[PDB]
């Protein structure tokens, strides 16, 4: 029966663009390597050309 | 016409193959990279399969 | 909540909550993604509720 | 309590005691405030 403190975060993603990011920053581009990317939070492995 | 229905038959049974790629059976998406980004390995399990 | 870079660990690391309860994600995940729109919500109720 | 699970997050799980999610075996605990509590500044965690 004592209160209680409620917060409800809700949130949409993969539209239009990303607006709200995480805390980690950027590495520089490799190219027609086989790597695990990360575009601003869709990642796949894949070779960059 | 004998020579086309067999060309016709086999482009309809391989453009069904590939537009199934895009169903998500019940998971919570189609994209194989998007569960993998999204949720921690016991969770992940339940989707992949 | 919009046009931030926000951080998550600094929330569900410090123990002040009892009920942590993600859905559609996993909360380790939650530092690499990007989410387009945020919504909060508040409000207090009972225990048991 | 509750960061004693296979797969969880905080405090607990994070920087003290991590279980692994292929893991088999009972957890089992109790209350203890009268024999532990005397604050009784011994007890320690890595913040």
């Amino acid at each position: 029966y004592q209160p209680y403190r409620v917060v409800v975060l809700s949130f949409e993603l993969l539209h239009a663009p990303a607006t709200v990011c995480g805390p980690k920053k950027s590495t520089n581009l490799v190219k027609n390597k086989c790597v695990n990317f990360n575009f601003n939070g869709l990642t796949g492995t894949g070779v960059l050309t | 016409g004998k020579l086309q229905d067999v060309v016709n038959q086999n482009a309809q049974a391989l453009n069904t193959l590939v537009k199934q790629l895009s169903s998500n059976f019940g998971a919570i998406s189609s994209v194989l990279n998007d569960i993998l980004s999204r949720l921690d390995p016991p969770e992940a399990e339940v989707q992949i399969d | 909540i919009s046009n931030c870079v926000a951080d998550y660990s600094v929330l569900y690391n410090s123990a002040s909550f009892s009920t942590f309860k993600c859905y559609g994600v996993s909360p380790t995940k939650l530092n690499d993604l990007c989410f387009t729109n945020v919504y909060a919500d508040s409000f207090v109720i009972r225990g048991d509720e | 309590v509750r960061q004693i699970a296979p797969g969880q997050t905080g405090k607990i799980a994070d920087y003290n005691y991590k279980l692994p999610d292929d893991f088999t075996g009972c957890v089992i605990a109790w209350n203890s405030n009268n024999l532990d509590s005397k604050g009784n500044y011994n007890y320690l965690y890595r913040l």
